[PDB]
RNA sequence: CCGAUAACGAACGAGACUCUGGCAUGCUAACUAGUUACGCGACCCCCGAGCGGUCGGCGUCCCCCAACUUCUUAGAGGGACAAGUGGCGUUCAGCCACCCGAGAUUGAGCAAUAACAGGUCUGUGAUGCCCUUAGAUGUCCGGGGCUGCACGCGCGCUACACUGACUGGCUCAGCGUGUGCCUACCCUACGCCGGCAGGCGCGGGUAACCCGUUGAACCCCAUUCGUGAUGGGGAUCGGGGAUUGCAAUUAUUCCCCAUGAACGAGGAAUUCCCAGUAAGUGCGGGUCAUAAGCUUGCGUUGAUUAAGUCCCUGCCCUUUGUACACACCGCC
């Protein structure tokens, strides 16, 4: 319960995966690297739910094709 | 020593002083656009700065 | 036969009450502050300063000589500090001076048992409201 | 009056020795860290002495 | 095989050494044992006639554990709970009298002497009779 | 159920009845013998430890707030 | 020379406080003078809580106004004399200073 | 011994002029006595030289009658100043310990040594209000309703 | 083989009726030495389940305001009563407490909000851990009420009222509130 | 938030944010913090131990005359994301359970539009109007009052006892304060006198250096009591002794001895609360010459119950009715 993804981390992370798609990857711990070299995110907890929401789509969009 | 003030008081003191010469600049400068004070106090010599918009006044 | 330096400092920690235990190769002796295990402060609670020894063995601990110092908490909370600390201390040693596959059989004897001899309890308090009398407590209210 | 009793009563403690270094007033003072100030007024110059709200 | 207090019952030890310093009478009792309270929280008077052998034996040991207590700190490890009635509880320190005299007498039976700073401490001599007094009250205990 | 008047003291009566029958009862605890036998506590305190003495009760737990004894065991 | 003298800072926000930390050590570095590491004294906090109100009434609301004040030392122990070899303190404003030799 | 009762066993005593149970234990018997408290029974007892065990009814006649001399000269027994009651008399000045009618009348008599110069005590004894100066806002409503 | 106090095995003891079988934990995972542990036990539903039962009496006897964080005190309660049931009775002590606690559960209840007969409306059977924090509450509120103005102490009031609801006699507190709710729940069905 | 969509693109609030708590044997360091080691001692040993055991006894930045940062302090960083697995779901948004993990929801601060005839003119050299202004509604001085008691209510403290009280012994904290612009008033170690409150000399501290290893209380362990208004409870009241002050009566506060009252778990009603929480328990800050039953924080011991509902009291959204718009405390 309560873990919804406000608009922030969910519009950010649609951006940097249209921009970014082929950096980027399924692991949380790369994507939340190269989220530190492609934007500059005030906060960290911020790109952790930004990383976070980016491997949703990525795993997802490996299959089904997202709006992104 | 016993004649300094504990740093507790101490830095008080100084925010109180701030406050006193900002309240005194604020009456007083008011109608010269008195906008803020910055104080770069040294323990040689102490500063202070005015700013305000209308200086030549 | 004489070779020293083999030693660690691991310490245990429940509600603000901290006891590092000093781990050390020597004939078995456990103490804290000084005192033996068995002469200890509330001996209502003797058996949880026990309770790591009677679980992995007094031989396990035969080639260790643990002396902790404790120095905060309460009265009960500095006990859960000092099996937190024995605990953790064999398992350091028998981590870093042997094999962990014997650091593997006593980690899970311990952490079956009661976790709290190798991981701390994360809870410490909470803050007063200035509106009643704790954390959580309100003061009584009245409509007339 | 005369100036044997303008002044005369003793004032070296009590509510009446002490009063806001700014708006000279002897109710709710503030005396801890050497403030002297008023419980309304330290509430108007909190900023400017440093005293920050953090929680 | 030898013994040393803090490896026996703190509450047999104090009882033990409160007997060797009865039986050995030298220790000087003041003429107000029967009529004063041992602190000011204290709503009656302690129950044992020999109550100023035992602080004596108790601050003894104390003295052990750490040295360079005073007569201030000597009343706060004794102080305790004041029930002050209906008042809300509160703590209150021991008494400096008892206090005083009970390490007065200690340094008159040559076992405790005073420090190069404030308070003062074990001698060597009373160190050797606390230890030996450990040594006999392990072995009533274990046999 | 108005007022206990137990006995301070022992009575000649009550006294053989403790030494015949109180040792030979599983449960023997001060508050037991005294609203067993009406003495009022300190004697049941007292009284007991002097059972203990002769030898005719075992202790067990021998605590502050409660101290307990049994009988002799048998065969 | 030979001197020991022992610098103690004091201010309220961090940032400051460490950024005037770093450039003497950094500085005696270059100067070649031992640098014992900044110690660094427990904050200070300074907590007033005052009710919200001017007034009385209200439902009891409290204000709490907290002051951090940072503390940090720094020996300068080189083996000449250091005075004129540290003629500067290079601070910022908020950051009190206050030299110290040993004897004190 | 935690024996038979003694044959000598009186029930209740008849000191001074009140009755004190002779089944509770001695020190806390004596207090039955207006003017003995908790602390004075321990102190008079102490240097009567009488058993602290022991209850009030096995106590003898002669021990019984050293209690009695003990309370009532405590100067001449070593019993301290300021561990008696009526200290410094506001009439005669001499140091004493009052255990009976005495002090019921004692507390009579200064009681009308108030009201006799109306001083602002006595006013407020005779008025049955507090006498300690505390609020009678919400307070003592019982005496009167 | 973990000795409960040091004593009193607990690779004896059995549960007769599987109802309550795993919500009591006196068997030799949560075999403990001391009924003292700072284990979370309420963080989350059905974590009282695998906390041992004898803790779980420990933690409901320190009640009354008196008494609300006196853990140590209540052990030694537990220990003194537990060492008077062997005693006066001759078999485990745990063995006592499990019979307590599964005859004392109230079957069933009775609740709702609508226009009662006597007290509640319709007759409820209640959950197994209902079961056991009922058995629990009712045994500490006997033995509280037996020893709040006699002389007997809390250990032995506490001693009978678990002898007493381990058999059934109508002299149990536990047992007497227990056949009292079978009846307002038998007849408000 | 996902999605449909006469809406599209936005803004504030929520969220993000700030502080705090929990983990880092990873980095930076610490004679104003320590630990291990070594060397002196002091004791117990002695069988004989000897790298024996204890020491908050003393040293090795008294710079050449130990190391190291585990423990303490505080900075830079890391760490947790519904990340991984299984299930449910339009398989979207998300939810549930579990592994690994210190942590899989720690508490606060800030907090929108619109409004209230809500409170403050007794906070202000914030202020309009009105009033008074030398027999002052200015100001100062003396005394009294704000405490006054047939009674009603509200916030609390102490209790009704043996899960206790008492006496002794034992043994553990954390926030945080500490000598003053005016301004007089600081926190206290140690020694001596006294039974106590206290008094007298000697110091330390403007403070991680001194109080202070804050030897706190509850608790723990032994003693006495023994179900009685009792050694529960300490209200009321008498006498005496100290401290603060210019002054203690209408008792400032504290201490000592006496009296020992209601009160045997409280009707109808009613408050607060979901985990280190309630509650027991003390300790700091504010007020403070004198002082806490108050308040604001802190630690200590530590649960029962529940992971639900709209039943009561209310809140939010949609639909609906309306004779209501000062808005159901409405209208009639
Ligand atoms: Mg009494
Ligand atoms: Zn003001």
């Amino acid at each position: 319960m309560g873990r919804v993804r406000t608009k922030t981390v969910k519009k950010a992370a649609r951006v940097i995966i249209e921009k970014y798609y082929t950096r980027l990857g399924n692991d949380f711990h790369t994507n939340k690297r190269v989220c530190e070299e492609i934007a500059i995110i005030p906060s960290k907890k911020l790109r952790n739910k930004i990383a976070g929401y980016v491997t949703h789509l990525m795993k997802r969009i490996q299959r089904g094709p997202v709006r992104g | 020593m016993a004649v300094q003030i504990s740093k507790k008081r101490k830095f008080v003191a100084d925010g109180i002083f701030k406050a006193e010469l900002n309240e005194f600049l604020t009456r007083e400068l008011a109608e010269d656009g008195y906008s803020g004070v910055e104080v770069r106090v040294t323990p040689t010599r102490t500063e202070i700065i005015i700013l305000a918009t209308r200086t030549q006044n | 036969s004489k070779g020293p330096l083999q030693s660690v400092q691991v310490f245990g920690r429940k509600k603000t009450a901290t006891a590092v235990a000093h781990c050390k190769r020597g004939n078995g002796l456990i103490k804290v502050n000084g005192r033996p295990l068995e002469m200890i402060e509330p001996r209502t609670l003797q058996y949880k300063l026990l309770e790591p020894v009677l679980l992995l063995g007094k031989e396990r601990f035969a080639g260790v000589d643990i002396r902790v110092r404790v120095k905060g908490g309460g009265h009960v909370a500095q006990i859960y500090a000092i099996r937190q600390s024995i605990s953790k201390a064999l398992v350091a040693y028998y981590q870093k001076y042997v094999d962990e596959a014997s650091k593997k059989e006593i980690k899970d004897i311990l952490i079956q048992y009661d976790r709290t001899l190798l991981v701390a309890d994360p809870r410490r308090c909470e803050s007063k409201k200035f509106g009643g009398p704790g954390a959580r407590a309100r003061y009584q209210k009245s409509y007339r | 009056g005369h100036q044997q009793l303008y002044w005369s009563h003793p004032r070296k403690f009590g509510q009446g020795s002490r009063s806001c270094r700014v708006c000279s007033n002897r109710h709710g003072l503030i005396r801890k860290y050497g403030l002297n100030m008023c419980r309304q007024c330290f509430r108007q110059y909190a900023k400017d002495i440093g005293f920050i709200k953090l929680d | 095989p030898g013994v040393t207090v803090k490896d026996v019952n703190q509450q047999e030890f104090v009882r033990a050494l409160a007997a060797f310093l009865k039986k050995s009478g030298k220790l000087k009792v003041p003429e107000w044992v029967d009529t004063v309270k041992l602190a000011k929280h204290k709503e009656l008077a302690p129950y044992d006639e020999n109550w100023f052998y035992t602080r004596a034996a108790s601050t003894a040991r104390h003295l052990y554990l750490r040295g360079g207590a005073g007569v201030g700190s000597m009343t706060k490890i004794y102080g305790g709970r004041q029930r002050n009635g209906v008042m809300p509880s509160h703590f209150s320190r021991g008494s400096k009298s008892v206090a005083r005299r009970v390490l007065q007498a200690l340094e008159g039976l040559k076992m405790v002497e005073k420090d190069q700073d404030g308070g003062r401490k074990l001698t060597p001599q009373g160190q050797r009779d606390l230890d030996r007094i450990a040594g006999q009250v392990a072995a009533a205990n274990k046999k | 159920r108005d007022k206990l008047n137990n006995l301070v003291l022992f009575d000649k009566a009550t006294y053989d009845k403790l030494c015949k029958e109180v040792p030979n009862y599983k449960l023997i605890t001060p508050a037991v013998v005294s609203e067993r036998l009406k003495i009022r506590g300190s004697l049941a305190r007292a009284a007991l430890q002097e059972l203990l003495s002769k030898g005719l009760i075992k202790l067990v737990s021998k605590h502050r707030a409660q101290v307990i004894y049994t009988r002799n065991t048998k065969g | 020379a030979i001197h020991r003298i022992r610098i103690t800072l004091t201010s309220r926000n961090v940032k400051s406080l460490e950024k005037v930390c770093a450039d003497l050590i950094r500085g005696a570095k270059e100067k070649n003078l031992k640098v014992k590491g900044p110690v660094r004294m427990p904050t200070k906090t300074l907590r007033i809580t005052t009710r919200k109100t001017p007034c009385g009434e209200g439902s009891k609301t409290w204000d709490r106004f907290q002051m951090r004040i940072h503390k940090r030392l720094i020996d300068l122990h080189s083996p000449s004399e250091i005075v004129k070899q540290i003629t500067s303190i290079s601070i910022e404003p908020g950051v009190e200073v206050e030299v110290t030799i040993a004897d004190a | 011994m935690s024996l038979v009762i003694p044959e000598k066993f009186q029930h209740i005593l008849r000191v001074l002029n009140t009755n004190i149970d002779g089944r509770r234990k001695i020190a806390f018997a004596i207090t039955a006595i207006k003017g003995v408290g908790r602390r004075y029974a321990h102190v008079v007892l102490r240097k009567a030289d009488i058993d602290l065990t022991k209850r009030a009814g096995e106590l003898t006649e002669d021990e019984v009658e050293r209690v009695i001399t003990i309370m009532q000269n405590p100067r001449q027994y070593k019993i301290p100043d300021w561990f008696l009651n009526r200290q410094k008399d506001v009439k005669d000045g001499k140091y004493s310990q009052v255990l009976a009618n005495g002090l019921d009348n004692k507390l009579r008599e200064d009681l009308e040594r108030l009201k006799k110069i109306r001083a602002h005590r006595g006013l407020r004894h005779f008025w049955g209000l507090r006498v300690r100066g505390q609020h009678t806002k919400t307070t003592g409503r019982r005496g009167r309703t | 083989d973990i000795k409960l106090f040091g004593k009193w095995s607990t690779d004896d003891v059995q549960i007769n009726d599987i109802s309550l079988q795993d919500y009591i934990a006196v068997k030799e995972k949560y075999a403990k030495y001391l009924p003292h542990s700072a284990g979370r036990y309420a963080a989350k539903r059905f974590r009282k389940a695998q906390c041992p039962i004898v803790e779980r009496l420990t933690n409901s006897m320190m009640m009354h305001g008196r008494n609300n964080g006196k853990k140590l005190m209540t052990v030694r309660i537990v220990k003194h009563a537990f060492e008077i049931i062997h005693l006066l009775t001759g078999e485990n002590p745990l063995q006592v407490l499990v019979n307590a606690i599964i005859n004392s559960g109230p079957r069933e209840d009775s609740t709702r909000i609508g226009r009662a007969g006597t007290v509640r409306r319709q007759a409820v059977d209640v959950s197994p851990l209902r079961r056991v924090n009922q058995a629990i509450w009712l045994l500490c509120t006997g033995a509280r009420e037996a020893a709040f103005r006699n002389i007997k102490t809390i250990a032995e009031c506490l001693a009978d009222e678990l002898i007493n609801a381990a058999k059934g006699s109508s002299n149990s507190y536990a047992i007497k509130k227990k056949d009292e709710l079978e009846r307002v729940a038998k007849s408000n069905r």
